[PDB]
RNA sequence: GAUGUCAUACUUAUC
RNA sequence: CGCUUCUCGGCCAAGUGUAGUAUCUGUUCUUAUCAGUUUAAUAUCUGAU
């Protein structure tokens, strides 16, 4: 009820696996936005740069797994 | 505004034997006119005596000032009266 | 508090407003209720300390007297993280009493 | 002589009969007299 | 006893096709019995080795497509 | 019924032997029906006999009878009736529930405690009945509409919880529609309730949720009622929300610099009253709020005169602290003169006004001293220091506050030199006033301003006012004390007046004077010691050494305070009434059945117990700690906390040995409130003392066949780990088995002290390599989740968080896997409970934690950036 | 195993 | 009343109020199908023979 409304991610006993999969998606780009190691591994990974990949992470916020089902 | 646990009775724990009945009386009436006061003269109720004042306010303010009354040496204790604790014995 | 399950907390925006215990309760947690090993002190919100709610009781309510602080076990579990622990309804708690 | 009525280990009473608790010693003894138990003693 | 045959789920007609459609009268009663020496014997008429997969397994074509599916 | 007269019959048929004199019962067993509310149970005096003649409506006579088992009858068969209406109110409905409870509240010959309880039935059937109650609002509101000016508090806050219920339940579409033919009605009093719960409504449901409706109910034209209840509404909503209405300062301003312009006055009077409350209120310092509103002010101040100019001038005070300092020097330049031409004002609410209003106009620069002392303090103290004054509450607290004030801004000496000749007067109301006054300008400001010439008859003052004191009010004591505290060394002259004094009043025929002497001897106690004044608070304390004789219960606990005070301030080895003649002197006053001496006692007790616990042959400890036992089960709060650190320091001072054997004797005693206690005191005895060798003793009384012994031992166990923390890592692997046999039990009351017991164990060794301990309770703890009582959910709930910040996050997350997708329902919310729970825990840890998940048709849910490597 | 009346007992440092 | 001697004794009916909860005691469904709500699955309720 006011749990779920005041802090987002927490769920209830109806959620589906989607809505639940897309917010640990969302903690994942959270935490790797947050943390310099996730991102800095990023940006050794791939050609890019840290401004980049956070463009990247930060663009790929909306919708992360696809449109809901 | 009373709580229910305060009655018109009172009970009186460890009281000095020697005590006459005009001392329990001036005790007892300092809060109020006190209807009536009966003390046990049995071996096993030694000790103990239970005053019934005529008004209710009088007898939870006699209670409230009687807990811990300086008397001869015993620790006397006032308490209210119950239907179920007094008839323990029975 | 933790005897009750009626009450309910502000859980709004802590300030620089520090929380205060009146004597009856002072040294017991917001949270945990425990008198024991006190770990950090307690922040009150904008709207419960405002002109004659200043320098209150957070759990009772009356006049507050010494400093509130909560236990060691709320500041491990990230309980002192949270809003106000200001009691602001009281239901079934000293209420009964006072016309009995 | 009930062989029903035992102590556990908790300081209570329990009846194998029927397979009942009881707290105190007075509800041990009026659970003897029932329909439940008189079932129970007539079945076994 | 009616209430102890309703509380447990008893006097219900169940069908186990794997047994020669044998009736079952409780769905504990069937779980029971799936792991048990009558369903044993029943589904190594078939050649499915008695393991976990065929526990819930009540026709005999789906525990057959089972066994070749492993 | 409690006062009414017995016989001679009744009183001895209810005394024991041995003791020397010197149809209209409904139903049967119901309770007894009072003959003015025949009217509501009127169907229940008649039999039943339910065969095809029982509708719906008669099961709600039911919800009637159950009623008769709530208004006046047995507690436990009130809170029976109320668990069987709280579980049912949704089979029962509650147009019949409402039917019945709307004529039984709105009787003439009803009660306080009847109407408490039918609003306490009101509001928990309210959390059931949720958007059920529209149609219902309007006789829900009308019963509720007296009940928020009502003179007792907790009536006006079950009253406005009762609003706040209804706000949240029925809306705000609802809520607004019931209330709006409220607002214009011929009646003053229910406009004003209609105001008043239409502003909890905006309180409860958020500003702009009925700002616009407010903003319309305000901007229409068309009566002069309807602009005065939403004035009202605004001003109670103000004053209601400080904080809330701050934000919404501006467009509560912009309706109310609409009104005060108009014909009438009244409308005026509640927009300027509202304009007041705002800027007490929304914008607290927004003096841009009241620009538009601060012109029309001061015209309707200065060109007219009565109670709107009188409401002006309260506004323009509230708003002058509000602004700059250049615009309160201007404002404040311009209303001295009105406030001191309204100084002879004969009516009490614009004097009150100007003494609210005296105290914000001189609380900054601007307003000299000398002109505040010349032309502003001597009518204050001629038109305002009257003996009128002190009889209202809320005439006396702002005059006092204005006093305060006063004496703040110019000085502490002028207004002591004022308020000394009233200390003597023969009013007992105005001497409390000034001697609040003394004391409040004693704090606040000090005596360093009072010279030699005004502390001689500022003591000669208090002394008459405590020595003529009636009532039982602690003012006069206090500010006594806060007299000697400001004064400290320049009372050197005054302690054998005192003294002299105390020892002439503590011989009296009266009870409450010695109790007052002993008080005053306890409150100037601290002031002797710092005065370099030692033979005088060793006869004092020799004084009350034998004081100890007074009948008075009352008194002799202001003398044991006095004692403690006095054996507190003074050393505790070098008191001429020694530790060696007053502990066994104090082993028959623990005895007592009072609260306060009692409590007193307790405290002598544990301060003889840790500061003179090598004057005692280590005999009387043994005894006084049995006695120590009879001490707790009090209504009080305040023994029972002093009684286990008695019971601590005695076991520190004699060994742990002989008072670890009470306290598991004294565990079996099957009562509330005395097992907690004795099970606290030996936690403070183990944590004081080694807890070793309370080690293998508190293993013991686990293995008696016992419940509550069990549970009082694990208790114990609990509140020892949770007092200990770190150093709990050595007792844990001789606590795992028994937290692993007790988990096992078929009581629930024993696992939730296993569990609460495994949970201190957690949040104690957390972090210091004890996982596997934690890890192998938490195995036990895991099916204890399931059960229905709610303490046990809580008690799991807590030793689930434990073991989150204990054994880490991931061990959680791991055991509640595989239940979030679970089947059955019951299992499926706890498991999205304990998720919730992890995740407001450590959601940054949940990352790593989190298991793979295979990518769908449509979506896509596996991580690439983490299965990706270097 | 559920239901509704009665009794006993337990817990949350409740007052 | 002051001094000396003998003996004895002392010290170093615990209540009320609020929140939840585990048990027997006093009683009930052998109604044979269909459709609907709900329940993991039972149980239960609602209309037609």
């Amino acid at each position: 009820e006011h749990l779920q409304s005041k802090y987002i991610g927490t769920g209830h006993a109806d959620t589906t696996k989607w809505e639940w999969l897309v917010n640990q998606h969302r903690d994942s780009y959270c935490s790797y936005m947050g943390h310099f190691d996730l991102l800095n591994y990023f940006a050794i990974a791939e050609n890019e740069s840290k401004a980049r990949v956070r463009f990247n992470l930060m663009e790929k916020m909306l919708q992360p797994c696809g449109p809901p089902a | 505004r009373l709580p229910p646990e305060v009655n018109r009775i009172l009970y009186i724990r460890n009281l000095p034997y020697k005590i006459t009945a005009e001392e329990m009386y001036d005790i007892f009436g300092k809060y109020g006119p006190i209807r009536q006061i009966r003390v046990g003269n049995t071996p096993e109720t030694r000790g103990t005596a239970y005053v019934v004042y005529e008004d209710i306010f009088d007898a939870k303010n006699a209670c409230d000032h009687l807990s811990g009354f300086n008397v001869c040496n015993r620790y006397l204790v006032v308490l209210y009266y119950n239907a179920n604790r007094a008839f323990q014995k029975m | 508090a933790k005897h009750h399950p009626d009450l309910i907390f502000c859980r709004k925006q802590a300030g620089v407003a520090i929380g205060r215990l009146c004597e009856k309760c002072d040294g017991k947690c917001v949270i945990c209720d425990s008198y024991v090993r006190p770990c950090t002190l307690v922040r009150i919100c904008d709207e419960c300390n405002y002109g004659s709610y200043q320098g209150r009781c957070v759990i009772c309510g009356g006049p507050g007297v010494s400093d509130a602080y909560y236990c060691k076990e709320c500041t491990i579990q990230e309980k002192d993280r949270d809003g106000c622990p200001k009691i602001v309804n009281l239901g079934s708690s000293k209420t009964d009493l006072f016309y009995e | 002589k009930d062989p029903y009525f035992m102590k556990n280990h908790l300081g209570s009473y329990e009846c194998k009969l029927c397979l009942t608790l009881h707290n105190n010693e007075g509800s041990y003894l009026a659970h003897t007299q029932g329909k439940k138990h008189q079932t129970n003693l007539a079945r076994r | 006893p009616y209430w102890l045959y309703k509380l447990h789920g008893l006097n219900i007609n169940y069908n186990c096709e794997i047994c020669g459609n044998y009736t079952y009268r409780g769905p504990k009663a069937f779980q029971r019995h799936f792991a048990e020496w009558r369903h044993a014997h029943g589904m190594r008429c078939l050649g499915i080795p008695n393991t976990a997969h065929f526990a819930n397994v009540t026709q005999i074509e789906d525990a057959v497509s089972l066994w070749a599916k492993l | 019924e409690r006062n009414r007269p017995l016989s001679d019959e009744e009183l001895d048929a209810m005394f024991p032997e041995g003791y020397k004199v010197l149809n209209d019962q409904p139903s049967g067993n119901l309770p007894f029906l009072k003959p003015d509310d025949i009217q509501y149970f009127d169907k229940l005096l008649v039999d039943v006999d339910e065969s095809t003649l029982s509708p719906e409506e008669q099961k709600e006579r039911k919800i009637m009878k159950l009623l008769l088992k709530i208004k006046n009858g047995t507690p436990p068969m009130r809170k029976a009736a109320l668990r069987q209406i709280t579980d049912k109110a949704r089979e029962f409905g509650a147009g019949p529930l409402f039917n019945q409870i709307l004529p039984l509240l709105m009787s003439p010959t009803l009660e306080d405690q009847e109407r408490h309880l039918l609003v306490k039935v009101i509001d928990r059937i309210l959390y059931k009945l949720d958007d059920l109650v529209r149609p219902y609002v309007h006789k829900i509101l009308v019963v509720i509409e007296p009940l928020l000016i009502d003179e007792d508090y907790y009536a006006r806050v079950e009253g406005r919880e009762i609003i706040s219920n209804l706000a949240k339940a029925a809306g705000l579409a609802t809520m607004i529609s019931t209330m709006r033919p409220d607002i214009d009605n011929m009646d003053e009093y229910v406009r004003n309730t209609t105001a008043r719960a239409f502003a909890v409504v905006a309180s409860a449901l958020g500003i702009p949720s009925l700002l616009p409706f407010l903003k319309a109910v305000c901007k229409s034209k068309k009566s002069w009622q309807a602009r005065h209840t939403g004035i009202k509404i605004v001003q109670q909503i103000a004053i209601l929300m400080g904080c809330a209405i701050l934000p919404h300062l501006r467009s509560l301003v912009e309706i109310i610099e609409h009104g005060l312009v108009d014909e009438q006055q009244k409308v005026r009077t509640i927009s300027a009253l509202a304009i007041a409350a705002l800027a007490e209120a929304a914008t607290p310092y927004g003096i841009e709020s009241f620009d538009s509103v601060l012109k029309p002010l001061w015209k309707g101040i200065r060109q007219h005169r009565g109670k709107g100019l009188a409401a002006f001038l309260k506004a323009i005070g509230y708003l002058i602290p509000l602004m700059d300092a250049e615009y309160a020097n201007y404002y404040t330049r311009e209303v001295m003169l009105i406030l001191i031409r309204e100084f002879q004002s004969p009516d009490e609410e614009m004097k009150k006004i100007v003494l609210k209003v005296v105290k914000q106009c001189c609380g900054t620069d601007g307003v000299e001293a000398n002109y505040i002392k010349t032309e502003i303090l001597p009518p204050f103290f001629k038109h305002f220091w009257q003996h009128r004054m002190a009889l209202d509450r809320r005439n006396y607290r702002q005059l006092v506050d204005t006093t305060v004030e006063l004496a703040n801004k110019v000085g502490a000496a002028e207004i002591i030199s004022r308020i000394v000749d009233d200390l003597k007067d023969e009013a007992e109301q105005y001497r409390k006033m000034v001697m609040e006054t003394i004391e409040k300008i004693m704090g606040n400001l000090g005596a360093a301003d009072i010279d030699h010439k005004l502390e001689e008859q500022l003591i000669d003052g208090i002394l008459y006012a405590f020595q003529e004191q009636t009532t039982e009010d602690s003012v006069m004591l206090n500010g006594f004390g806060t007299v000697v505290n400001a004064l400290g060394k320049r009372v050197k002259p005054y302690l054998p007046q005192i003294c002299g004094t105390v020892l002439w009043r503590l011989n009296n025929k009266s009870a409450k004077v010695r109790q007052q002497a002993a008080d005053l001897i306890s409150r100037t106690a601290v002031v002797m010691k710092t005065c370099q004044e030692e033979k005088l608070m060793g006869h004092l304390g020799v004084v009350l050494y034998e004081y100890l004789g007074e009948e008075y219960p009352e008194v002799l606990g202001s003398i044991l305070g006095a004692l403690k005070a006095i054996v507190n301030v003074i050393g505790m080895h070098k008191m001429t009434p020694p530790i060696k003649d007053l502990l066994p002197r104090l082993t028959p006053i623990l005895k007592n059945r009072h609260e306060k001496v009692q409590e007193n006692c307790i405290d002598l007790v544990g301060r003889i117990a840790d500061r003179g616990a090598e004057y005692v042959s280590a005999r009387e400890w043994m005894r006084i700690c049995f006695e120590l036992l009879e001490l707790l089960k009090a209504h009080k709060k305040a023994i029972r906390r002093a009684t286990v650190n008695t019971f601590g320091y005695i076991a520190k001072a004699i060994g742990p040995h002989d008072v670890l054997a009470t306290l598991l004797n004294n565990l079996k005693v099957q009562e509330r409130q005395n097992r907690v206690c004795t099970t606290v005191a030996i936690a403070i005895v183990a944590e004081t003392c080694s807890p070793f060798t309370v080690l293998p003793a508190l293993m013991n009384e686990y293995r008696v066949p016992e419940l509550n012994v069990q549970n009082g031992v694990l208790k114990s166990l609990s509140f020892l780990f949770e007092y200990i923390g770190e150093m709990g890592k050595d007792y844990i692997y001789a606590v795992t088995p028994l937290l692993e046999d007790a988990l096992m039990d078929r009581d629930l009351v024993h696992r939730q002290t296993a569990s609460a017991v495994v949970q201190h164990m957690s949040l104690g060794v957390y972090g210091f390599g004890c996982e596997d301990s934690l890890n192998h309770l938490l195995n036990y703890v895991w099916p204890n989740v399931f059960e229905t009582s709610p303490h046990v959910i809580q008690a799991v709930m807590g030793a689930l968080e434990g073991l989150r910040v204990a054994i880490g996050p991931c061990r959680m997350l791991q055991y509640c896997l595989q239940g979030l997708f679970h089947p059955a329902r019951k299992v499926r919310d706890v498991y999205w409970k304990i998720y919730n729970s992890i995740y407001i825990g450590s959601q940054d840890a949940l990352i790593a934690h989190y298991p793979r998940i295979y990518n769908d048709d449509k979506n896509t849910y596996i991580r690439y950036e983490l299965d990706y490597i270097l």
